[PDB]
């Protein structure tokens, strides 16, 4: 998700 | 000159952070894609709820608008990418081939084909009427963080955390061009200029940089925003002054003068991260959407 960083 | 936006509208009702607000070419709606699964419609002027469309199996990182209006495609992390009937709301096609999740979607002009970016590393590029994948390109060697078809179709423009910008040539899938930086900071997005002469590109060190591509050559950057961490859209806005508009870390949408390069507005509201912004093809409307503490949509408005 783009939405989510890793 | 400055522009002067100001909140008009927000919109409520996705249940996960938001990922992706587009405008209908046709000026009238909105569509936001969410983390919640969801893509919505919304009346472009007035913020109006209009419907919910559904049927991805895992969240939605990226929605885009065919040049007629009438259907939409969204990328999923459910590794598809589905194309649907806007009227309707009913799933037309699933493009299935990616072998992780879709990041990123975008139309040609024609709207026969669409063009997708992923984590599998690869850009793809399908037949809208048949949903079949008609070419898979080995774009990068990182997720592909934004895909971009040119003004007349015959170019893409791929991004990747890899660090780099490439040009392809739409009809042969074959590399046109690679841009590289410096220290290859991972490009987290990409886009073409109306004009098709440059590429706008962010990258995760909280820099937007505008290249003449032709030539490899940075020609302006805008910073004073903070960009470390998403996949923040950027936009040329052209309705009335030359801007650049971006999403900030901050949860502020940053506005610049594209020539001077100069901040000339910041929007204040939004409660979490600005991953998304939009700019209205007619009229000086910017939309506006945050990640999970916010979950919103604003809708701006500016005399120019």
């Amino acid at each position: 998700m783009r939405t989510h960083t890793d | 000159v400055k522009p002067n936006y100001a909140l008009k509208f927000t919109l409520a009702g996705h249940t996960k952070a938001v990922s992706s607000v587009k405008f209908s070419p046709n000026g009238e709606w909105l569509a936001s894609s969410s983390a919640d699964k969801l893509i919505k419609i919304w009346g472009a002027y007035d913020g109006k709820f209009e419907k919910t469309i559904s049927g991805h199996k895992l969240g939605i990182s990226d929605v885009a608008w065919s040049s007629d209006s009438n259907l939409l495609v969204s990328a999923s992390d459910d590794k598809t990418l589905k194309i649907w009937d806007v009227s309707s709301g009913k799933c037309l096609k699933t493009l299935k081939g990616h072998s992780n999740y879709v990041f990123c979607c975008n139309f040609n002009p024609q709207s026969n084909l669409i063009v997708s970016g992923s984590f599998d590393e690869s850009v793809r590029i399908w037949d809208v009427k048949t949903g079949k994948c008609l070419k898979t390109l080995p774009a990068h060697s990182d997720p592909v963080s934004a895909v971009h078809f040119n003004r007349d179709g015959s170019l893409i423009v791929s991004s990747s955390y890899d660090g780099l910008c490439r040009i392809w040539d739409t009809a042969s899938g074959q590399c046109l061009k690679t841009l590289i930086d410096d220290d290859n900071p991972p490009v987290s997005f990409v886009k073409f200029s109306p004009n098709g002469k440059y590429i706008l590109a962010a990258t995760l060190d909280n820099t937007l940089k505008l290249w003449d591509y032709s030539k490899g050559k940075c020609l302006k950057t805008y910073t004073g925003h903070k960009n470390e961490k998403y996949c923040i859209f950027a936009n040329f806005s052209v309705t009335g002054g030359k801007w650049i508009v971006s999403g900030s870390e901050d949860n502020l949408v940053y506005i610049w003068n594209l020539q001077t390069k100069e901040i000339v507005q910041k929007l204040q509201g939004h409660t979490d991260v600005v991953i998304s912004t939009a700019c209205h093809p007619t009229e000086n409307i910017i939309a506006s959407a945050a990640l999970e503490n916010d979950k919103t949509i604003k809708l701006w408005k500016s005399d120019c």
